[PDB]
């Protein structure tokens, strides 16, 4: 719980931890040991840093840390995300996002389908992946993708081509997931091809043998990339719905005890508890079984069933 | 192997409303979960009533013993008051002398997402139909023809009715060879009224050629009344929009139809016929 | 200032009805809109209405519905967050959701069956209220393996509570403990049960008593222990016929036998006399020490064979006690926590040391001399002490009295007491102490209201409200004027049939601390009612009891009740009730379940204002922030 004060780009920082926490204590129900209504002041300080935001208002229907300053495709997109996610506790504005949608989409990306990015963004700790300038245009496609898909259950009346860019940015990460080089991101494009539906066969050996451990994407620094990475697996998993992977990665999760905390420690926290929430969510407590059991006797015709 | 009626089409990643095995020389059956039967010597029927939020996708009988007797002659499985689509149906079945027991297993699927099009259509609609069966044409003009493997039944001149599987079918008028498939419509229960009609484009490539219609409709007997479908006025190249109206002397549950579209069509199809 | 607060039960039901209570310290007409919306987030379930009466000093009856919602529903339980706005302000609360929706009282009509018979059971479906209520339940027959044989689910709707059921037993089947478990189909968790015989028995023609001459054991008797026989046949004759009586010790999860006391007597014209020497009691065990005795008992195995040798009757009275003193003190019914200053009355439960309650024993204390009482039919005694205004801890032990016996035979028992946290060291306290009598539909009870206050601020008290808690519901409401100069009122309140098996009677009222600030001071007191029923259910005969019944006759039998109401009969054989008499459906059985199901286990006056309220049962909430605790689980803890 964290007072959200600041400026556009300070405001998520500030607020961020308690929208996750909020949102995975909702989705978990373990809200009995957490305070009796503390979600009231969470929401209520959520609630004023929403309007923080708002106050930062642009005519491209978008949101920035500056008034004067052009809205980066990364922070539209997460910014995006943030607020699709939170569609269950208060009113959120629907006409501004989906206007922010379609300014991502018909003006920040190539007719192709990939998506550029001209302003980055001011602070240097929220940036996560994308410090390394390697791969940057197509890490930032597939999260502008995934941020589009998320949105995609409410502003779909507000734009056309939305499914369009989908299929251009699928059909076009499809063929790139054979030359990438870090790990994390070979990660999180799979879980973006497999969100659609759109990973499978060769693409599912890199995600098994191209994997150090087949259990750690680990990298040089910014340990929290590893259990990213793990969430995207997660996510993947439950997308295609096999129990022969979760458990083990899911029983390694817990040997971590990571709860945030530390330089820009942020995006990795909220992307890892929403993996989680979907986990719960979706699971069940056992697995599939339903038995259709026949028998049939020498004696009696009919088969009992 | 058994006697097995299909009333709609089965779903493999569905779930079923209840299942059940009734014996038909039983008088009465037992009042399994709270539905209620009629069983004489020749008829049986289930009035069966679900308290779910769900909608009915499919119905399946399967009568012991097996006796050789084509099931395409005529009908057997019909719900009376409702059917598929709907949360209950009064389910009548003919019996004979020598079946004695049933097994009826019956499925719903959610009433929010309560569609039909992800199944009747198939992968390829363009040279099978609904039924399942390939599409054959006759070289006297390019065109369709008939089959004669099913039960069918006529009121007028150049009227087509067919019955499978609970699924009444009729085709207005005539499909030819190169003509594209371009879409398809679907009608719920709750747009459904005695009288309704329909509006579709008529337009550049849109230019109407020829239609189907797939329904479920309910009986009052065991021979049922056809609905009047006639075609209102002319779907010529003025009118860039063409109707259709529907009368009906039994209500219907469900809807299905097929948009048969060619520019080069001029509208009028009927064989040099009197 | 002006100022508010909300009451409210601290469980409520779904698909019942719920009442709060609002007051205003702000006259004139105020709206107050209630609005309760499911928790956790934002989703609404009921909105109300109501405005307030300058004239009737601000008052809460007001009430609500909770929605009979499905989408309630697997994993951890779940909160209901209740709002109250009165045009300007606002005050909100958590509340617990209880899926014991009501009570399934399975009935069979027998207990013990045979193979090849048929079950037969009632399952009354009644709410919190005892009130017939139609739902969905699921009922299960399990095997004594424990695995179901049989499964069903019926509806009660328009069924006014009675869902007749029945089930037949295979002549291939597994003798032992049958199970019924019923629940509702919101409740998986709500599972009821009744256990009955499955066995291959014969009806016994004769029912045998052992009773002792002294229900108890004495370790220090010269003559011995006599018990006597009382075997007379089921419509009530006497018997000839001889028997055979052993004694044991009922130890922990064992039987040990002593085959020297195996003794055989002649049934003297249905009578018994049969005397347990001292000398064969000792030769039994192996202990140099008798005392060691002490904290285990005797049970005595008879079985009586008629002289044509036909039945067969063995009869056990198990639990004889063996205790130096023949009289056990409980503090159950007494609050764990001592008024300083004010005098603490203690309910006094003394009973014979297997539960039944004693009769004409009076109590004393080590201290305090001339102080002695009598013991009703209930078997509760009473006294008052006074306590020492400081915060020195009370400890007291119950001794008695009693003539012709020996200063050795008093009971002793030490009791832990803790002081109240007065809030301000003001030294505010409250007790609705009510003098101990038999309480009876249609009488008038004089509920006093104790008061201890100080002269400085005693005067500016003008009103005490009173609020009836039973079965976890605010049964009624009602204010009191205090004007100044009076230091007791009674409240001649009309005992109805209403206020069975018992009520919370709590009390609040505002109060300034010292300085401009709020607080408020409230108790509560545990009132038990004599547990006859409801209504008025009896059956007799419609003849004038001319001569005794025969075989295949018939009779005009009466029965008396309520107007539209349900009446199931069952004639059963006593004779079952020989074989086993265990698992029987006795309205004692219903208050008891209702108890253990009621919201509250303490007497009350807790450590603080919200213990108070949390051992009554309640929740309060102001704009001044106060606030109590939430609990979790359904039964007290411990
Ligand atoms: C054998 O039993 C079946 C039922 O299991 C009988 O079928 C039922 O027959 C009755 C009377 O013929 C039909 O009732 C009809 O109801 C309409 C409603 O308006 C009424 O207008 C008609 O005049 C008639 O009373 C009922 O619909 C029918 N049920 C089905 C499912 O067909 C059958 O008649 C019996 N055969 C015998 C006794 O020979
Ligand atoms: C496309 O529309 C065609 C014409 O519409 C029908 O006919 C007249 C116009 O020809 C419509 O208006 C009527 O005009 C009359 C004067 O001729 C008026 O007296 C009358 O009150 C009415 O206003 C009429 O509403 C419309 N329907 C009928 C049933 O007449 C039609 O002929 C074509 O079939 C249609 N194309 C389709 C249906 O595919």
């Amino acid at each position: 719980i964290v007072t959200p004060s600041g400026c556009g780009e300070e405001n998520m920082i500030g607020m961020t931890p308690t929208v996750i926490a909020v949102h995975y204590l909702d989705e978990t129900e373990q809200w009995e040991k957490f305070g009796l209504e503390k979600r009231q002041g969470a929401l209520e300080l959520i609630k004023k840093g929403y309007t923080q935001q708002l106050a930062f208002r642009q005519p491209s229907s978008a949101f920035a840390a500056f008034v004067k300053r052009a809205p980066s495709t990364w922070l539209t997109a997460y910014v995006v995300k943030v607020f699709s996610l939170a569609v269950n506790l208060i009113a959120i504005d629907s006409q501004v996002l989906c206007g922010a949608v379609k300014w991502l989409i018909l003006e920040k990306q190539k007719p192709d389908g990939v998506f550029q990015e001209d302003a980055p963004v001011i602070h240097q700790e929220m940036i996560g992946g994308l410090r390394n300038n390697n791969e940057k245009d197509m890490a930032l496609t597939a999260f502008v993708l995934i941020s589009l898909q998320e949105a995609k259950d409410i502003c779909e009346e507000q734009v056309n081509s939305l499914p369009g860019s989908i299929t251009k940015a699928g059909d076009f990460l499809e063929a790139n997931y054979m030359n990438l080089q870090r790990s994390y991101t070979v990660a999180i494009a799979g879980y973006a091809l497999a969100q659609m539906g759109r990973l499978k066969g060769p693409l599912l050996n890199k995600f098994l043998t191209t994997a150090k451990d087949k259990n750690r994407w680990e990298d040089p620094g910014k340990q929290l990339y590893n259990v990213e990475a793990t969430s995207y697996a997660l996510l993947a998993l439950l997308q295609l719905k096999d129990f022969d992977f979760v458990p083990p990665v899911v029983r390694w999760l817990n040997e971590q005890r990571y709860y945030g905390g530390g330089y820009g420690s942020t995006q990795a926290t909220f992307m890892v508890f929403q993996a989680l929430a979907q986990y719960q969510k979706d699971a069940p407590d056992h697995q599939e079984l339903n038995l259709d059991v026949s028998l049939q006797l020498p004696s009696r015709s009919s088969k009992i069933t | 192997d058994g006697d097995e009626y299909f009333i709609g089409k089965y779903k493999e990643k569905d779930e079923t409303l209840f299942f059940a095995s009734y014996g038909l020389k039983r008088d009465p059956c037992q009042i399994v979960l709270g539905y209620k039967c009629s069983n004489n010597q020749t008829h049986f029927v289930l009035n069966f009533k679900t308290n779910k939020k769900s909608c009915i996708s499919a119905i399946k009988l399967t009568s012991y013993p097996k006796i050789n007797q084509n099931s395409d002659l005529t009908r057997n499985l019909y719900c009376q008051t409702g059917g598929i689509g709907t949360d209950n149906c009064k389910l009548v079945f003919k019996k004979r002398k020598r079946q004695i027991a049933a097994n009826i297993e019956i499925y719903g699927i959610p009433a929010k997402k309560c569609s039909f099009k992800d199944r009747y259509i198939g992968a390829d609609p363009l040279h099978v139909d609904s039924y399942g069966l390939s599409y054959q044409f006759d070289q006297e003009h390019g065109w369709n023809l008939e089959r004669n493997n099913i039960f069918k039944d006529t009121r007028f001149s150049t009227e087509v009715f067919y019955h499978k599987n609970g699924l009444f079918n009729t085709q207005i008028t005539y499909l030819a060879e190169e003509d594209s498939f371009s879409e398809a419509r679907e009608i719920t229960a709750k747009d459904i009224k005695k009288k309704f009609s329909i509006i579709l484009p008529n337009e550049e490539y849109k230019r109407i050629s020829f239609l189907d219609v797939y329904w479920f409709q309910e009986t009052m007997r065991k021979k049922p009344k056809y609905p009047y479908i006639h075609y209102n006025g002319e779907c010529s190249n003025e009118n860039k929009t063409c109707e259709l109206v529907f009368d009906t002397d039994e209500l219907m549950t469900y809807a299905l139809v097929k948009v048969f579209t060619n520019p080069e069509s001029d509208g009028s199809r009927l064989k040099e016929e009197d | 200032s002006p100022m508010y607060s909300i009451i409210t039960p601290n469980i409520l039901r779904l698909e019942s009805e719920e009442t709060m209570v609002l007051e205003a310290h702000a006259q004139g007409d105020v709206p107050v809109t209630v609005t309760v919306h499911d928790f956790p987030g934002k989703k609404v379930l009921s909105s109300e209405k109501t405005v307030l009466t300058p004239a009737t000093n601000h008052m809460g009856n007001v009430t609500f519905t909770i929605p009979a919602n499905r989408e309630f529903k697997k994993g951890r339980n779940k909160f209901v967050t209740v709002q109250a706005t009165f045009g300007t302000q606002v005050v909100e609360k958590v509340v617990l959701v209880s899926l014991q929706s009501g009570y399934l009282f399975i009935q069979t009509d027998k207990t013990i069956y045979t193979p090849g018979s048929t079950v037969l059971y009632r399952i009354f479906t009644v709410n919190h209220k005892l009130l017939p209520v139609g739902r969905t339940v699921m009922v299960n027959i399990e095997n004594p393996e424990g695995i179901p044989v049989k499964q069903d689910s019926l509806s009660s709707q328009n069924q006014l509570g009675v869902l007749p059921l029945s089930w037949d037993i295979p002549e291939l089947v597994n003798m032992g403990q049958w199970k019924i478990r019923a629940y509702y189909e919101n409740s998986p968790q709500q599972v009821f049960s009744t256990e009955f015989e499955v066995k291959e028995y014969v009806l016994p023609s004769f029912e045998v008593i052992v009773e002792p001459t002294e229900k108890f054991y004495y370790i220090y008797n010269e003559k011995g222990l006599e018990v006597t026989i009382t075997a007379r046949f089921l419509y009530g004759k006497k018997v000839e016929g001889t028997a055979f009586v052993i004694f044991g010790i009922q130890d922990g999860e064992q039987r040990i036998s002593l085959p020297e006391s195996l003794k055989r007597i002649p049934i003297e014209d249905g009578s018994g006399e049969v005397v347990l020497s001292r000398k064969v009691l000792l030769d039994g065990v192996q202990n140099p020490r008798a005392e060691d005795l002490v904290g285990k008992s005797l049970y005595v195995s008879a079985t009586v064979i008629l002289h044509s040798g036909s039945d067969m009757v063995q009869a056990e009275r198990s639990g004889i006690p063996i205790v130096t003193s023949p009289y056990q003190i409980h503090f159950t019914k007494t609050p764990k926590y001592f008024k300083p200053g004010m005098p603490f009355d203690l309910m006094v439960f003394v009973t014979n040391p297997d539960g039944s309650p004693a009769y004409r024993v009076p109590v004393a204390v080590q201290g305090e001399d001339t102080v002695q009482s009598l013991t009703q039919g209930d078997g509760v005694a009473k006294l008052s002490i006074n306590t020492h205004p400081s915060q020195k801890p009370l400890s007291i032990t119950v001794r008695t009295k009693k003539q012709e016996l020996s200063e050795a035979e008093q009971a002793t028992r030490t009791m832990q007491a803790l002081p109240y946290s007065t809030v301000g060291n003001s030294n505010n306290y409250l007790h609705l102490s009510v003098l101990r009598t038999e309480l009876r539909p249609g009488e008038t009870l004089n509920v006093n209201f104790l008061l201890r206050m100080d002269r400085a601020h005693e005067a500016k008290i003008r009103y005490y409200t009173y609020l009836i808690m039973n079965k976890g519901r605010l049964l009624k409401a009602g204010r009191q004027v205090r004007e100044p100069g009076q230091d007791l009122v009674v409240l001649p309140l009309s005992i109805t049939t209403d206020f069975i098996p018992s009520f919370r009677l709590v009390a609040y009222y505002t109060l300034i601390g010292a300085s401009g600030q709020r607080e408020v001071v409230a108790d509560s007191v545990w009132v038990d009612v004599k547990d006859s029923c409801v209504g008025s259910l009896v059956v007799k005969s419609g003849q004038s009891e001319d001569r005794q019944p025969v075989p295949g006759q018939q009779m005009t039998l009466k029965i008396e009740g309520d107007h539209g109401a349900r009446v199931v009969l069952v004639a059963v054989d006593k004779g079952v009730f020989v074989l086993n008499k265990k698992n029987k459906l006795t309205q004692s059985k219903i208050w008891d379940v209702v108890e253990k199901a009621d919201i509250g286990c303490t007497p009350g006056s807790g450590k603080d204002y919200a213990g108070v309220f949390s051992d009554a049962g309640l929740t309060f909430t102001s704009s001044s922030g106060q606030q109590t605790a939430q609990r979790a689980e359904l039964q007290c803890p411990q």
